[PDB]
């Protein structure tokens, strides 16, 4: 029973996990996407 | 925290599939149970899992507790359904990597038993075992499997007691659990296959789009195309690597979380079976 | 139009990830992940 | 060869059709994505 109190800590561990992973997803797809928009609407205010 | 690990160079023992391949592993860890706070230990897989079986009989004798699986290899061609190898070559070891720094860390949380040092010193020495680590000797299976049907009649008998009355709530959730588990797992790696023909109907998109902006004079248009195709390149890869590596990652997460459902199911089965030995003991 | 209709499986693909997200957030406490759930489903039905 | 004058024309009229088609995709994708971005980080400050 101390080691189900033990992989219950592991549920929020991979739980924590899917949450970082989520976190990282927001940043990378904000930062890069945002990124390549503030990139490329200055080239694409008349030029294609 | 105080354990500082490096796993590198995936050095490959020859020729061959699904065998062995040396890791480069520098440790650095504090707690001076580990010895000079500087070692880098060369170990190859598939040794040292059965190291782990005689943890997982060592366990069931004397009821410790093991980390995630150090996985081993002979899963290429075999016992997977089915593992690629290109895929593998780099980053399947990564993924060991990844269930060896959970069993790092899982072997640190037994603290007590974490100081079984013969075993420590196993994993921060080099003593490695030759290259007989592919046989079939599960016998010990095929006895759980006959005696399966005592417990298919003593299961009763079992269920009079109170303790699996706390516990018992846990098993049909988990059940519902891993029902729900498989089939997302299979949904999920569904769209890892998806997207392999999204990316490909898109790159080849970007390609008809350098194909039909031939035969033209409208330089605005052969910019796009030399803006679009490159920006088309820039979202295939982008949810391509999102849409592989933790969808597998996740998927391999919850197969051996599925491994430990396994064995702990094992675990209070071996109780069951002491527990009739005591049973007919008193009685006879 | 065979991407008209790949981008079909790909949306009901995606939205039964969001019903499957709803579906593992039960039988667990910690709410933020239960928010979460309830900002992500939404996303993924705008990117839908 | 007037007329075909005529649909080199409109050539550059369906040409143009793509053209506004990816002006309005890279308006509506950039303002309607980057507006539940900045809408959606000051909520996820910390809230899920």
């Amino acid at each position: 029973r101390k080691e189900v109190t033990r992989f219950e800590k592991e549920k929020s561990k991979d739980f924590k996990n899917h949450v970082m992973k989520y976190l990282e997803t927001l940043l990378h797809s904000q930062q890069q996407l945002a990124k390549y928009w503030e990139a490329f609407l200055p080239e694409a205010k008349a030029i294609s | 925290f105080d354990l500082t690990v490096g796993i590198t160079d995936p050095e490959k023992i020859g020729d061959g599939m699904n065998a062995y391949v040396a890791y480069k592993v520098t440790t650095q860890t504090s707690l001076p149970m580990f010895r000079s706070r500087q070692f880098a230990v060369k170990r190859r897989f598939s040794d040292f899992l059965g190291l782990y079986e005689k943890l997982s009989e060592k366990h069931s004798q004397n009821g410790f507790i093991v980390p995630p699986p150090p996985e081993k290899s002979l899963i290429g061609m075999t016992k997977v359904k089915v593992g690629k190898e290109d895929s593998s070559s780099a980053e399947f070891l990564e993924k060991r990597r990844a269930a060896l720094e959970r069993y790092l860390q899982r072997i640190v949380n037994h603290p007590t038993m974490l100081q079984d040092p013969d075993v420590r010193e196993f994993l921060e020495k080099e003593e490695l075992p030759r290259a007989v680590g592919t046989q079939a000797l599960s016998g010990a299976g095929l006895l759980k499997m006959f005696n399966k049907a005592t417990d298919a009649v003593s299961k009763m008998t079992i269920k009079m007691n109170e303790s699996d009355i706390w516990f018992e709530e846990k098993l049909q959730e988990v059940e519902c659990e891993e029902q729900r588990l498989r089939k997302l797992h299979a949904v999920v790696e569904t769209l890892v296959n998806h997207r392999k023909e999204l990316a490909l109907n898109t790159a080849l998109f970007a390609k008809s789009l350098a194909m039909l902006g031939s035969s033209e004079d409208n330089t605005a248009l052969s910019r796009a195309l030399s803006q679009l195709a490159e920006v088309e390149e820039k979202i295939e890869q982008l949810h391509q690597e999102q849409a592989n590596n933790d969808f597998f990652l996740l998927a391999e997460l919850l197969s051996d979380y599925i491994r430990l459902l396994a064995i702990v199911r094992a675990a209070f089965d071996q109780r069951m079976k002491t527990w009739q030995r005591w049973q007919d003991a008193q009685a006879t």
